[PDB]
């Protein structure tokens, strides 16, 4: 019938890509790591334009937004129950098929409990064993202590939200509960303190827009874009909101009035936006300043 | 010597007694080792304090009892880390003893675990190419018949009492070397009350 | 029947390849003719004691 | 360990290892378990043996393999 | 040693002189900053429209000491030693 | 090296330090030393429980099925690891050793009960 | 400095830049070039720069050179089946020659990646052993597992010295 | 690479194999048994207790 666009649709990818923008200075910020003496080349105006172009192609590969998944379902499956083995052992065995040419989500990992029950390993146990025999740089077997409440607040206080997302992407899987909680908590702190610029020109901006839209918290973001002369992104945010929520006061009103450009913000501001008054004032200031420049 | 900054060591670096002694340079700047030759030993002394007794030329950490190596004193731990590569200097670089260089590396790694010290965190790639849990390994498997009826996987797991004619053969086969016949085992494992 | 794990890995290949079936995988033990341990062996392939009288 | 030429000890000269006692019930039940267990494993072994024979013959004499050997020879000409 | 040190440190060509000499952009490539081209110097005069002819093999005299190190062949128990700060 | 006769076997190769054993599953010739030369490594076994209280066992099933199809044998401890996993059936003596333990513990409950009852 | 003209040729970084990896058919490569003549200029540069690159990638291939035997230069390959591949290289640069033999007798990029991929499967990360072959030697290097006794002494209840004493 | 011949290693090998065929023990010597000590006098080995 009518399916609502997903996070990986070409239409949504292009919208979230444009909002993110491209900033080479922040995308390729000098890393604090082991250094080497740089290399120099004598280039022309055209050779410099091509090199700057190849950096744009490589930055769009570094800004690739990770896919957004739903919380994976627990694993509760028993392969066999051998009651004769009950009481013969004190601890449980964890068998792990280790074959190189197998994806880790198709890999068999079972557990023989002391009750003789041969079940499948839980998600927490699968991801742990896959790191013992197929280690990955950045991931640790034991959950770090940085992802705790008190420690995460410290990182937020230093405006290191992109660091928390990079730690979470290297330690947890996209469909894990911790990957979702840590991401969602970070998104809620930005909206509270208006730090939307931090995630700009990164691969974590789209996922942040996708969370506010589905939970209807685009008021703060929509304001920031207006305060930065980014109306094109501000209008695309309302267009996206209407798509995912067709049966909304703003969506229905827009169709009736056929609002376009700045009008969409006004229609959405009064009907559905919680901070309708503040938006109109902010949008008002911008439109006045824009008129002066046009003169 | 009882330092007043024992519990709050970060207050000594932001005081005037620290500025009048070190200034803006690190604590290990005006320190030189006493060794024979131009090339120094590749290891520093184990410790500058032996049974509450300090050596003639203590290291930058052992000479000032008000400098406490804690994971909270971020301003002191930054003097032992390169601001361009984020690498901890080896002891011969600064001149600290092995005992304090082992305490700094821990405190420096404990502050990076609490988010107090800034360090480079790369942007890694995903572990898996696909994210589909459409496989038996991660999903439910059709319970086998024997599992639904509460039966063992193979019939010969359970005890089966053999005929009498077969025991007589064994008794005849092993005459004078026998053991008391054992009956069917209990259904479940006993426990000590 | 196949043992627990092997059975679970044969049913997953079916579903991965697309074949949909509810039949149980089972081992054909009819070929395996288990003979008793006291069955006469071959004496024409058996060795002999060496000539080292003690 | 010892060799054939090394002699025997004087403490093992008058030694007789008596066989263990037999439980008629357990002995018979356990004598059938090995009979089935070993029959179930003899079939598994034959299965795996057929898979190693297949792949080898497939590799040197297969459809895909012979479909690529002709493509490489046709591209050479 | 001293008369030669001051001699080579005074006859070194900067990035600005090089650009003016060849009328081309001097771009800096760093591994830490990825493929981003950093312009360190540009000519004040007319920028040339033709590029430098790419050379298949450069006829530049090498130093066996540097080539022997890059190939993991210069063994020495005195190099890369831990020393004090300088 | 060439051994007279012999065959390939999938056994356990002890490792680790004193009071800290760590076995590594390997396919090696029958006459070769325990911890000597091997053909391939097919897994590992850590007897000592970890922090989570679980014993880890790695198995390269794809390769264990290859060597069993090439003429390789199995050792008793290794046949008991494949039965605990579900790859092989429960070894007959894994079952009988459990029955012996049951009768043994039921024989101790009597004496314990009699003492508390009689005395 | 390094002796000889164009010393960069005698470097591992330059010898590994060759992109001509012959197939299994190629067994012998014979080069016939003239020392003089404008037409044979490229053949001389091909013997001065690239033959080192070709022989380094194909060490089991015999390469024999002949001077001033014919009025014009040419290449000739001898395959294992008995077939000969004549290649006139007159009025051509060394790059055209290096690119031409790569198309008729050299392997493509698809055939190379495959071979490399096979090697990656020879070093299983799960395996434990010496640093030369494996990443980890023992499983005590894995956090969570019991550490080595050399670093962290084991509990008195887990040592065979006291297990025997406690029992007797 | 020219191995130096070992002729005595081949001479004795032939002699041993020959003597094993001319001095071979018979079934009367090999499989004899003393019914009091229950030992084969040829090798002086006791039979298993279950065969006595
Ligand atoms: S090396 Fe792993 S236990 Fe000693
Ligand atoms: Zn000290």
């Amino acid at each position: 019938e009518t399916k609502k666009p997903t996070f990986m649709d070409e239409e949504v990818q292009s919208i979230l890509t444009k909002m993110t923008g491209l900033n080479l200075q922040k995308t390729f910020k000098p890393a604090i790591q082991e250094l080497k003496p740089p290399t120099y080349k004598l280039m022309t105006q055209a050779q410099l334009e091509e090199a700057t172009r190849q950096a744009v192609e490589a930055a769009k590969v570094r800004l690739k937004m990770p896919p957004v998944l739903e919380e994976r379902v627990p694993i509760n499956d028993v392969l066999a129950e051998d009651k004769i083995l009950e009481g013969t052992e004190t601890t449980k065995y964890v068998f792990t098929d280790i074959s190189y040419s197998i994806p880790h989500r198709e890999r068999f990992i079972v557990v023989r409990e002391p009750s003789g029950t041969l079940r499948k390993a839980s998600w927490e146990e699968r991801d742990r064993m896959i790191q013992v025999y197929f280690p990955k740089e950045g991931r640790k077997i034991l959950t770090p202590i940085i992802f705790k409440e008190e420690n995460l607040r410290t990182m937020y206080s230093q405006d290191r939200h992109v660091d928390v997302l990079n730690l979470c992407f290297a330690q947890f899987e996209p469909d894990s509960t911790e990957y979702i909680k840590v991401h969602h908590k970070t998104y809620e702190d930005i909206d509270k303190r208006g730090k939307y610029d931090l995630l700009r020109s990164t691969r974590y901006f789209g996922g942040m827009v996708w969370y506010f839209v589905n939970n209807k918290k685009i008021d703060g973001l929509l304001i920031d874009q207006i305060q930065r002369d980014l109306i094109d992104d501000a209008t695309n945010l309302v267009q996206l909101y209407h798509v995912l929520h067709p049966d909304g006061q703003s969506a229905q009103g827009a169709k009736d009035q056929a609002a376009e450009g700045i009008n969409l913000i006004k229609v959405f501001a009064k009907t559905e936006a919680q901070k309708g008054a503040y938006i109109e004032l902010t949008l008002q200031t911008y439109q006045e300043a824009l008129s002066r420049h046009s003169a | 010597p009882i330092s007043p900054y024992k519990d709050e060591p970060w207050k000594y670096l932001e005081s005037e007694e620290y500025q009048e002694r070190y200034g803006s340079r690190p604590v290990w700047a005006d320190y030189r080792r006493n060794h024979k030759g131009g090339v120094p030993p590749q290891r520093t002394r184990k410790t500058c304090i032996r049974r509450n007794k300090v050596v003639g030329n203590p290291c930058p950490i052992c000479r000032d009892h008000k400098l406490h190596v804690d994971f909270r004193n971020v301003k002191l731990l930054e003097q032992f880390v390169c601001a361009h590569t984020g690498i901890i200097f080896y002891a011969p670089y600064t001149g600290v003893c092995v005992k304090q260089h082992k305490r700094l590396t821990q405190a420096i790694q404990k502050a990076r675990d609490h988010g107090l010290l800034i360090y480079h965190i790369p942007q890694v790639e995903p572990r898996d190419l696909d994210f589909s849990t459409s496989h038996g390994a991660v999903s439910a498997t059709p319970p086998a018949p024997t599992l639904v009826s509460g039966d063992p996987w193979y019939p010969w797991y359970n005890w089966k009492q053999p005929p009498e004619r077969e025991l007589s053969r064994l008794r005849r086969l092993y005459q004078g070397h026998l053991q008391e016949e054992s009956g069917p085992p209990p259904e479940s494992m006993p426990k000590m009350p | 029947p196949y043992p627990p794990l092997l059975r679970a890995m044969i049913i997953a290949e079916r579903q991965k390849n697309g074949d949909t079936s509810t039949e149980e995988p089972m081992l054909n033990v009819q070929r395996i003719r288990m003979e008793p341990w006291d069955y006469p062996a071959k004496q024409e392939d058996k060795g002999r004691a060496k000539g080292t009288p003690v | 360990r010892k060799t054939r030429h090394d002699p025997l000890a004087k403490s093992k000269i008058e030694r007789v290892n008596m066989p263990p006692a037999v439980d008629p019930a357990e002995f018979f039940v356990l004598m059938e378990r090995y009979q089935h267990y070993r029959q179930t494993v003899r079939a598994l072994r034959m299965e795996f043996v057929s898979e190693v024979q297949r792949k080898v013959h497939e590799a040197r004499a297969g459809v895909l393999a012979e479909r690529k050997a002709l493509k490489d020879a046709a591209e050479h000409r | 040693l001293t008369q030669g040190l001051f001699r080579g440190l005074s006859r070194q060509e900067t990035h600005q002189q090089l650009a003016d000499k060849k009328g081309l952009h001097v771009v800096e490539i760093r591994e830490e900053c990825g493929p981003l081209p950093i312009v360190v110097a540009s000519p004040r005069g007319p920028l040339r429209k033709d590029p430098e002819p790419e050379d298949e093999v450069p006829d530049v005299k090498l130093d066996w000491e540097d080539v022997k190190t890059a190939q993991g062949m210069k063994r020495s128990v005195w190099s890369n030693l831990k020393r004090a700060a300088t | 090296k060439a051994y007279r006769g012999g065959h390939l076997t999938i056994r356990l190769a002890l490792g680790g330090c004193t009071n800290r054993p760590f076995y590594r599953i390997v396919a090696a010739h029958n006459k070769c030393p325990r911890d000597g030369r091997f053909v391939e490594q097919l897994g590992s076994y850590d007897p000592l429980p970890n922090s989570h209280g679980e014993k880890l066992v790695a198995l390269n099933l794809d390769r264990i099925r290859h060597w069993i199809g090439c003429g390789a044998h199995l050792s008793k401890p290794m046949e008991k690891l494949l039965g605990l996993a579900g790859f092989f059936p429960l070894h007959p003596m894994m079952i009988t050793n459990a029955e012996r333990l049951r009768r043994k513990r039921a024989r101790e409950v009597l004496l314990a009960s009699q003492k508390t009852d009689a005395e | 400095p390094m002796k000889g003209r164009f010393p960069i040729r005698r470097t591992l970084q330059y010898l590994s830049q060759g992109n001509v990896v012959f197939k299994d058919s190629v067994k012998v490569m014979t080069v016939n070039y003239n020392t003089h003549g404008e037409l044979g200029e490229g053949a001389r540069k091909f013997v001065f720069f690239n033959i080192p690159q070709i022989q380094y990638k194909n060490p089991w291939v015999q390469i024999m050179m002949f001077k001033n035997m014919t009025p014009s230069p040419f290449l000739r390959f001898y395959l294992d089946s008995g077939e000969q591949v004549l290649v006139d290289v007159e009025t051509k640069s060394n790059k055209e020659i290096m690119e031409h033999i790569r198309k008729i007798l050299g392997k493509n990029e698809e055939t190379l990646r495959e071979e490399e991929e096979e090697k990656k499967q020879l070093s299983h990360p799960a395996n434990f052993g010496p640093r030369k072959y494996c990443l980890r030697e023992c499983i005590c290097e894995v956090e969570g597992q019991v550490p080595c006794p050399s670093l962290v002494p084991l509990p008195k209840e887990m040592r065979g010295k006291y297990k025997a004493a406690l029992k007797a | 690479k020219k191995v130096r011949p070992r002729l005595i290693a081949e001479l004795a090998r032939r002699v041993r194999a020959l003597r094993e065929q001319l001095n071979r023990p018979r079934d009367s010597q090999l499989y004899a048994v003393d019914y009091e000590t229950l030992t084969r006098p040829f090798s002086g080995r006791r039979l298993p207790v279950r065969a006595w």
